[PDB]
């Protein structure tokens, strides 16, 4: 019965696609007959929410999603999550899950590899209260809870960042690596620096909360200027 | 030849199957048998695979 | 092929069929000379349009042999 | 098979009803209908013009408009004046072709090739010995295209 | 239909050799296979054209109800033997088989040697059995035995296992 | 016109042309293939325009007269019809585009000599001349 | 002329009747097809222009800029001087701190000018080149400075006049980069004093980028009718003979 | 450059050909000195033309 | 290349997670980062 | 259904939290792969049911 | 087949020679089709490759009648024999 | 290269083979090539005029650039990449392949005894500072001007 | 001057007769920008928010190339060695996200890590790999089939045939992802229906003579690329 | 105005700026009108001035 329902869903989707294509073609033909050029406007095709068939992005309305960002495929954003400007989350291969109160910086690219070995999730899972700097590149990583990632940081597939860890900016966590909790790691080959202090932990939490508030302010400002959906 | 053990019965074999280098991606190891006579992925009968995450988020937004 | 060569064949088949007692030997000689003259040449060309032209020529000689068989 | 009555506006449709796929008849073969004027002249054919030929011209005029538009659909880098002139020339050509078709229909009616309201005293007796089309046409649209089945 | 089904085995074989083979030398091997097997097919085509044109039929029983003269039977047997020996292969028409087997993918090499040559044998058996032939088969026997000897004497000088299996 | 055509199997215009079933079927077959090739040619010309109006007008003239060859009841009228068709084919060869817009910017201040156009015209002209004189001699001696 | 009168009458009829009818039917069909496909589909939207975004009272002053990319993002208190260039994908957030771009300053593709602290002015001087994929953070970049592509100027950095940061270099926080010095490496260190030839190369690179930004502004700021005319011109040039070019 | 195809413009002047192309000395002489020849300079091209003749 | 799914659902892969213990303390300034997955 | 990623895992050791996240991600990936395979297999059965009989009709008409 | 029906063994032999030589002449170019990478042979219109659907459909029809044309050759033979039957009657 | 772990990359300028050319207008060019490429590839990358290169390097399998040249090769497919090499490197090249010589002598434009086909020349380290001349090559077909 | 609600961004833009060309099955992201004379190969996927400027010099890109997000490819106009300063990218090249390419030659089967900066005059030979967060100094040669890492990049180790084939296979996997993304877009833009009529739209202040339409013959042209204008 | 349904403007219309230069010329008026007659007289007189003998040999002989 499940296969029959899937077949019915695909048949209805294809019928709707056919009807929409026929309607757009008829409108273009009438545009031609009227001596009209409205049909020829090279408006941008970018869609900040691009579902890959059944892989529909899902997010709470509390989230802030930049108009120029691109959420493709199976993306699941938690409450109050802020997505930076130009950030791409490609869930075409596997799901990209982001926790509550998580900040993703501008120009941050998150994607997944095709396959990985056993016991290694191929999905990019990001915990709650994570702060990700601008210009980061995440691939099939597991960032858990209150983790700070510096700007221009590359996290490779199979990497696991444990709760309460800080990665210095302009760093690279290689594939299959583990960042222990409560530690600072720096350098393109990430090396241990020091154990985090209470002051540093509080400062990072305050900074990510400030980023969340800034994202809320950005959404409020963009809604007023008619630059935001809904 | 003495240390060779690709199936991990005598020398333990990681599920990750290899330690990736700090300059290489985490590609899988090539299997000893490269047969491509594989079915589609087999899931147990009566497998509940509904998109529970999306359903919960839609319920919250509704 | 559809007009010029067709009228060539019909000249040997329909329009001047009463002269086939002389046509057969000339057609046979031309066919033999063409077959033994182009077999080497079709293998020293290196051009696409030359290939197309020689395909046309080979088919023409085959059809000339066919019309020779017809006028028998 | 029935044919559209001549001297009506659908008499030109009888040109599309042929009893045999032959282009022409033999030298001594009798035409399907009695001959009115075998030695027809141009003015004889003109005098034999009627509603069938006028309807052929009207059909050419009606179908010639979309055909002229279709021809013009490939025209580019042209002013409105040249576009209108090209359309007028193509449409006039199609109407002239309709006039030619009407002239041919009148000539055929004079020679008895198509229906002219006359019937031979004794019809030619033909045995349909080889018949691959009767059962096919009696259960299809093509009974309207072959005369006498 | 028999002749056509015998003739339909070339296109899939050439497509397999041309696109599935990993070796770069297999393109020329595919060309050799096509040209040799198609020359054999042309000879068989001439023979079947003789059979069809002389006795206008398509049935082996109708062939049983007809007799070919000595010259016609000789031409038919020579043509069918030479064509199906191009496909068999026979001496000296096994160059294509050697090149293809050396260069074809292993799956096709299993299928080419295992089966298609047997289709050639079946075609020859069906063609020759239905026709009365009054000539001495010593020439064909000599050709077959020369092929056997020629193939057997070359097995020592093969360092390539696939080419050795091709000679076998 | 050919589909609705009717008449007697005879020769018209002083027996210089023949109206018989085979000749008319050849006429129709030639026109049908010309229509197919012209349709494909239009579909191609909508892609890239490397040809002029005169080229397709030459093609128009070929397609109009080349079926008339099969209606010839005489080698005389056949010779004149093929002379007209050969003139049309020479016209078609003449109006081929010589220079193109290409990404070859290395030849703007140097003289490149392409001789294919002159070779085509020369060989077509001389083959036409030889064929025409031989056919004329054959006609003269067949009249004898 | 009956033929021409029929032609004109059918032209008027076809346009004024079939055009609107076909367009209405097509719009209805497109709408119902989109409704059927839901929710497993998306429709083309109207992409917002994010290059002049204001926050509360922070309003950009970018009218003096010679080029601002249509897909760039300029939010908040970002003030640019005359001749400024902001290229494609750049992001200048003035809400997290004031941004002051000088005259003839090039901010290349996908450059993020973002302040690390809550309220810190990011002051880039005049004739300053910033390479693509750069990340500038709450820094004071004096006049005629060069920042290579893929470079990261950290929070406390101060780049003196005529200071060169090689491409791919990451200047550490609170690092003072002296004048006429080239620094390189992920830990940015003083590489060498810049030769006058390399200085001339950098000046020519900056002038070339300024003029290229001017050209891009000429191209990207075209109206829809101008873009359609350009498309028609391109398709005409795809079939123009040498005779037509000579005629032009 | 508008209307000049792939030809680019540098800093001190505008190119006379596509990028990474061969600069023609005769073209440079024609553009710089429009009609002034102090002497009939025999270059390799002129010597080769004389040899061909 | 192989493209099947290692994370099967019909059963759980028999694994031993105690053979290799990832380092979590005492790292030096030049040591590499530990490995996340060490099950055999 | 409980979303482990969107849950209070801070009452556990970091290793336990990351292990729970990994297990939840693996289970949800298996579910997503099952759904994707179901939708892909639907793209086979529909053409098999719809066009196979037209293909057989065409072949039969062409042959016998 | 017709040459055999007309009993022309020498004509059959020369037809076979020409056929085999031309066949290798044609299939020789199949070796040249091997390319180290996929080619770029399509014209560019509106910044993208111009693929003509009409010509593609024509090629589809021609490919159908080239692959399975032997199944429908009898009707073409009937039509051509019917056309040729008028030559002398 | 025999690089070791931690070794820095080598300069491209130190791996450049220099070809000094006399263009048909009798003009001196200096282009850069890399070992393993063909002279035709180098000339076309550097946009060198005078080389028509109708067949564009010939076949992609069993090429004339291989060492050794396969006996089943079809060789060059035109005579448009003709370059007149200078005496030292011409002698170092050796004697012509039979197919290459056949294509060279079957040229509508006159050739020389130092003439070679550019796509049949493989760039080598000893071809540094190699002097060639490139007089204008013939145009074979109607599409050489397309 | 810069105040509007609808973005003016076009994915493909020309610059004074420098028209980009794109092959079949190639997916240029609508968020991405391709300017100048850029020749994209067949089945090449340029992902989102990537800039490719073939303005000062041409940019030829091979067939099965995958350019990641936030990647800036641009040319230099001139190189010190006199070589052509145009970007030439091989046929199976995987450029990682947030990469920078500055007028360098990249041969086939080359993998560039995420966050890599490949400067002017660099020549990455066939089959090479550069690890993530690496900078190739200007005018440097990377030997074929070698693995490098660092800033500046230093030799790590030679690559095996298995690793080379793995990279080749990874190059081919992006094709079906690009196919899915293309399938999510219909050939007809539906954004024009969502705009409001303007005075300029209803009353053209200037008229131009009728010429060849940019979409002439498009009823016969296959809609292979849904993102075509 | 703008007749929006959901998100689609059913009154969306951009007047084409590409019109023939002779769209409102006198010669393009319907044949037989005074404006058309004026334009046609001018065209015929111009042609006759350019082609005196041609017009004589064609129209006069016709
Ligand atoms: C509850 C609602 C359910 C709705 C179900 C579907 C309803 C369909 C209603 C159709 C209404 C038709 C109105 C009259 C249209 C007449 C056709 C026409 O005008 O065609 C001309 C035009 C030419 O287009 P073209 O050559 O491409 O030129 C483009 C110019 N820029 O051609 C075009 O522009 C192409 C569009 C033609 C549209 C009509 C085609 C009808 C064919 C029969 C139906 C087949 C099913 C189609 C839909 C798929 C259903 C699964
Ligand atoms: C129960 C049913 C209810 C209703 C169902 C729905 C409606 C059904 C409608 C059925 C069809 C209606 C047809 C209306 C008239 C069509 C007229 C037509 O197509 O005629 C074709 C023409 C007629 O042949 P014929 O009359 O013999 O020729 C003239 C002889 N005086 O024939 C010819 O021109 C023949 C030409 C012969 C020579 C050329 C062809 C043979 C050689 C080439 C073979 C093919 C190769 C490719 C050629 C190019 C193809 C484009
Ligand atoms: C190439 C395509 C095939 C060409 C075959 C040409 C055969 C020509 C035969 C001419 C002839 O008349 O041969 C007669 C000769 C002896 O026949 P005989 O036994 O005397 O006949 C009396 C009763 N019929 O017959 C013979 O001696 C038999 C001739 C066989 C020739 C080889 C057959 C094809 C081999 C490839
Ligand atoms: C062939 C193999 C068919 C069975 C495959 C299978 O079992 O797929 C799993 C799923 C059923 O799940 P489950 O019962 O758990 O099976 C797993 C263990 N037996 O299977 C399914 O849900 C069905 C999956 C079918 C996939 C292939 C379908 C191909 C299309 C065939 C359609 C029928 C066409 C018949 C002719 C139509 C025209 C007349
Ligand atoms: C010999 C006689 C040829 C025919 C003479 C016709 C005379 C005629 O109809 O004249 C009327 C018209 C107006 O003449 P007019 O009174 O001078 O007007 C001045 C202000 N209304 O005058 C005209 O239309 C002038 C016609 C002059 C023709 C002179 C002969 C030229 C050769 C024959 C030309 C045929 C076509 C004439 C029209 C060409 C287009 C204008
Ligand atoms: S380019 Fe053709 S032979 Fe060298």
């Amino acid at each position: 019965m499940k296969l029959f329902q899937a077949m019915w869903t695909r048949t209805i989707y294809s019928i709707g696609r056919m009807v929409r294509e026929t309607g757009l073609a008829l409108d273009r033909y009438g545009c031609k007959l009227e001596q009209d050029i409205s049909c020829y406007e090279p408006l941008s095709r970018h869609r900040n929410i691009l579902p890959i068939y059944d892989l529909v992005p899902t997010f709470y309305h509390s989230t802030f999603i930049a108009p120029n960002s691109s959420l493709i495929g199976a993306v699941y954003l938690g409450q109050n999550t802020v997505v930076g400007y130009g950030s791409t989350l490609r869930g075409d291969n596997h799901a990209i899950r982001v926790g509550h109160n998580t900040v993703i910086g501008d120009k941050v690219a998150i994607s997944n590899v095709a396959t990985l070995a056993a016991g290694i999730p191929v999905s990019t899972n990001i915990g709650n209260h994570v702060n990700i700097g601008a210009g980061c590149v995440l691939q099939s990583c597991v960032v858990d809870d209150n983790v700070t990632v510096g700007h221009n940081t590359v996290i490779l597939e199979g990497s696991v960042l444990e709760r309460g860890s800080v990665i210095a900016p302009n760093s690279l966590v290689p594939a299959g690596r583990l960042i222990p909790s409560g530690q600072l790691w720096a350098g393109s080959p990430v090396r241990y620096v020091r154990d985090l202090k209470e002051e540093e932990i509080k400062l990072n939490l305050e900074q990510t909360e400030q980023n969340l508030s800034i994202g809320k302010t950005h959404k409020s400002s963009l809604i007023q200027q008619e630059a935001y959906d809904r | 030849l003495l240390k060779f053990d690709p199936f991990g019965f005598y020398s333990p074999k990681l599920l990750s199957e290899n330690r990736p280098e700090e300059a290489m991606p985490f590609y899988e190891d090539y299997p000893q048998n490269d047969s491509h006579w594989n079915l589609w992925e087999q899931f147990p009968e009566d497998f509940e695979d509904s998109n529970a995450e999306r359903e919960a988020i839609l319920k919250s937004n509704k | 092929f559809l007009i010029f060569f067709l009228f060539f064949s019909l000249l040997f088949i329909y329009y001047l069929s009463a002269l086939n007692n002389f046509f057969w030997i000339i057609l046979l000689i031309i066919s033999i000379i063409g077959i033994f003259y182009i077999i080497s040449i079709i293998f020293d060309i290196n051009l696409f349009k030359a290939f197309l032209a020689y395909s046309t020529i080979i088919n023409s000689i085959s059809f000339i042999l066919l019309i020779i068989a017809i006028i028998f | 098979s029935q044919t559209f009555a001549h001297d009506s506006f659908l008499g030109g449709l009888n040109l599309f009803k042929r009893r045999d796929p032959r282009f022409v008849l033999d030298q001594g073969e009798r035409p399907p209908y009695p001959i009115i004027n075998s030695n027809s002249s141009f003015v004889d054919v003109l005098s034999n013009f009627n509603k069938a030929d006028f309807g052929l011209v009207l059909f050419s005029a009606a179908i010639g408009f979309p055909l002229s538009r279709w021809v013009l659909k490939g025209l580019t880098f042209s002013s409105l004046n040249y576009r209108r002139g090209l359309f007028s020339s193509v449409y006039g050509g199609v109407i002239l072709w309709g006039l030619v078709l009407g002239f041919n229909n009148s000539y055929y009616r004079l020679n008895g090739f198509v229906d002219n309201g006359l019937v031979w005293k004794r019809k030619e007796r033909k045995l349909n010995k080889y018949d691959f089309t009767s059962e096919f046409e009696d259960n299809s649209f093509f009974k309207k295209l072959r005369i006498r089945d | 239909l028999f002749f056509m089904c015998y003739e339909l085995l070339l296109i899939p074989s050439f497509l397999i050799v041309y696109f599935v083979s990993p070796s770069r030398r297999a393109i020329q091997a595919s060309l050799y296979f096509v040209i040799w097997t198609q020359l054999g097919s042309l000879l068989v085509l001439i023979a079947i054209s003789y059979i069809i044109s002389i006795t206008n039929t398509y049935e082996f029983n109708d062939l049983k109800y007809f007799n070919f003269t000595n010259s016609e039977s000789t031409i038919i047997i020579f043509l069918i033997f030479l064509g199906f020996g191009f496909k068999a292969p026979i001496w000296p028409f096994h160059y294509w088989l050697t090149k293809t087997h050396v260069e074809a993918p292993s799956g096709f090499s299993i299928y080419l040697s295992g089966f298609l040559v047997k289709t050639a044998l079946y075609g020859f058996y069906k063609f020759n059995t239905s026709i009365f032939i009054d000539i001495d088969s010593s020439i064909f026997i000599a050709i077959c035995i020369m092929g056997v000897v020629d193939s057997s004497l070359k097995m020592w000088g093969q360092t390539d296992l696939k080419k050795l299996v091709a000679y076998g | 016109y050919l589909i609705t055509f009717n008449g007697y199997s005879s020769t018209f215009w002083w027996s210089h042309f023949k109206l018989n079933n085979y000749s008319l079927y050849m006429y129709l077959l030639v026109i049908i293939f010309n229509n197919y090739f012209l349709y494909i040619t239009e579909k191609h010309i909508k892609i890239l325009n490397n040809y002029s109006i005169d080229y397709f007008f030459s093609i128009i003239n070929i397609t109009l007269f080349i079926p008339m060859i099969f209606l010839s009841n005489t080698l005389f009228t056949f010779f004149f019809l093929i002379e007209l068709v050969s003139c049309a084919i020479f016209y078609k060869f003449i109006v081929s585009k010589i220079s193109f817009k290409n990404s070859n910017y290395k030849d703007n201040y140097f003289s490149i000599f392409s001789k294919n156009y002159l070779n085509v015209l020369f060989y077509q002209y001389w083959s036409s001349f030889f064929s025409s004189v031989m056919i004329g001699f054959c006609i003269i001696y067949l009249f004898s | 002329m009956l033929r021409l009168r029929l032609f004109d009458a059918y032209e008027k009829i076809s346009m004024t009747f079939l055009g609107p009818l076909y367009r209405r039917i097509g719009k209805s069909l497109a709408q119902t097809g989109l409704n059927i496909q839901q929710p497993y589909t998306s429709d083309d939207r109207l992409v917002p222009s994010l290059r002049n975004i204001r926050v509360t009272n922070k309003i950009p002053s970018i009218n003096d800029s010679e080029f601002i990319a249509p897909n760039s993002v300029v939010i908040g208190d970002v003030i640019t001087k005359e001749g400024s260039s902001i290229w494609y994908g750049a992001t200048l957030r003035g809400e997290l701190g004031p941004i002051e771009i000088g005259k003839q300053t090039v901010i290349q593709d996908l450059v993020n000018i973002q302040s690390g602290k809550q309220n810190q002015k990011t002051q880039i001087g005049d004739n300053v080149f910033i390479g693509p994929n750069s990340y500038i953070q709450s820094s004071k970049i004096n006049d005629n400075s060069f920042v290579g592509m893929g470079s990261t100027v950290s929070t406390g950095c101060n780049l003196a006049s005529n200071a060169v940061v090689a491409a791919g270099s990451v200047v550490p926080e609170n690092t003072q980069v002296p004048s006429n010095q080239i620094w390189a490496g992920s830990p940015a260190q003083y590489l060498r004093d810049i030769t006058p030839e390399e200085r001339q190369v950098l000046q020519e690179h900056h002038q070339e980028c300024v003029q290229l930004a001017r050209i891009h502004a000429e191209e990207t700021e075209k109206s829809f009718r101008e873009v359609l005319n350009d498309f028609d011109r391109i398709t005409a040039e795809a079939e123009y003979d040498h005779e037509s070019l000579a005629l032009q | 450059v508008k209307g000049k195809g792939s030809i680019r413009k540098g800093i001190h002047g505008e190119g006379f050909g596509a990028p990474s192309h061969a600069h023609d000395a005769l073209i440079h002489q024609i553009k710089q000195s429009k009609d002034t020849m102090d002497y009939q300079n025999i270059t390799n091209e002129v010597a080769q033309n004389f040899a061909n003749h | 290349r192989q493209n099947f799914a290692k994370n099967i659902t019909t059963t759980d892969i028999p694994k031993d997670s105690h053979h290799f213990a990832a380092k979590r303390s005492g790292f030096t300034q030049t040591e590499q980062a530990p490995f996340a997955y060490n099950d055999v | 259904f409980e979303n482990v990623l969107l849950s209070n895992r801070k009452n556990l050791t970091p290793q336990e939290s990351v292990q729970k996240v990994i297990n939840y991600a693996l289970l949800q990936d298996a579910k997503q792969r099952s759904r994707t395979l179901r939708h892909i297999k639907a793209s086979w059965v529909i053409p098999a049911l719809l066009f196979t009989y037209p293909a057989w009709y065409l072949a039969k008409g062409a042959v016998n | 087949l017709y040459s055999s029906f007309k009993s022309q063994y020498l004509l059959i032999l020369f037809m076979t020679i020409l056929n085999i030589f031309g066949m290798y002449f044609y299939i020789q170019n199949l070796r040249f089709v091997v390319k180290k990478n996929k080619s770029s042979i399509l014209n560019y219109k509106n910044y993208y490759v111009n693929i003509n659907y009409s010509i593609t459909l024509n090629i589809i029809l021609l490919n159908f009648f080239n692959f399975f044309g032997i199944l429908f050759l009898s009707d073409l033979i009937i039509i051509l024999n019917y056309i040729s039957s008028y030559i002398y009657i | 290269h025999h690089h070791h772990a931690g070794d820095q990359a080598d300069r491209v300028a130190d791996k450049i083979i220099w070809i000094n050319i006399q263009n048909r207008i009798g003009q001196f060019e200096r282009i850069s090539a890399f070992e393993g490429e063909s002279l035709l590839e180098a000339l076309q990358r550097n946009k060198v005029a005078g080389i028509v290169a109708t067949c564009e390097g010939g076949e992609d399998i069993n090429t004339m650039l291989e060492k050794p040249i396969d006996p089943v090769t079809y060789g060059p497919f035109c005579s448009s990449c003709q370059v007149v090499v200078s005496n030292p490197w011409r002698n170092k090249m050796g004697n012509l392949h039979y197919l290459e010589e056949r294509n060279l002598v079957r040229s509508s434009y006159p050739t020389t005894e130092n003439s070679r086909l550019a796509c049949c020349i493989l760039v080598e380290k000893w071809m540094n500072e190699m002097i060639i001349s490139i007089p204008q090559n013939p145009n074979s077909v109607y599409e050489d001007n397309m | 001057k810069y105040g509007e609600n609808i973005s003016k961004h076009r994915s493909l833009m020309s610059l004074y007769d420098l028209h980009p060309q794109i092959g079949y099955q190639s997916y240029i992201a609508p968020n991405s920008t391709v300017i100048g004379e850029v020749t994209i190969g067949n089945e090449t996927t340029v992902w989102y928010n990537s800039v490719i400027r073939g303005d000062v010099n041409a940019v030829q890109i091979g067939n099965n190339v995958s350019i990641g997000e936030n990647v800036v490819i641009h040319t230099a106009g001139s190189l010190p060695t006199g070589q052509p300063a145009s970007v030439d990218i091989g046929h199976y090249v995987i450029i990682g996200s947030k990469s920078t390419i500055y007028s360098c030659t990249i041969q086939d089967e080359v993998v560039i890590g995420q966050g890599c900066v490949i400067l002017e005059g660099a020549r990455i030979e066939k089959g090479a790999m550069i690890a993530a967060n690496s900078v190739v100094p200007p005018g440097r040669l990377i030997p074929a089939g070698t693995l490098w890492a660092g800033n500046p990049c230093t030799f790590v180790r030679n690559l095996t045939k298995s690793e080379l084939a793995t990279n080749i296979d990874h190059a081919k996997k992006q094709l079906h992802l690009a196919q899915q993304h293309r399938y999510e877009y219909l050939p007809y833009n539906s954004a024009y229906l969502q705009k409001s009529n303007s005075e300029e739209d209803l009353n053209p202040t200037k008229y131009d003579d009728v010429t060849i339409n940019y979409n002439f013959g498009d009823e016969e042209r296959a809609q292979e690329n849904p993102l075509k204008y | 105005g703008d007749f929006f349904v959901d998100k689609y403007n059913f009154s969306r219309r951009v007047v084409d700026h590409r019109q023939p230069y002779d769209l409102n010329f006198s010669i393009n008026n319907p044949v037989g009108s005074r404006v058309w007659f004026k334009a046609w007289k001018q065209k015929a007189i111009g042609n006759f001035l350019n082609l005196v003998g041609v017009h004589y040999a064609f129209y006069g002989a016709g």
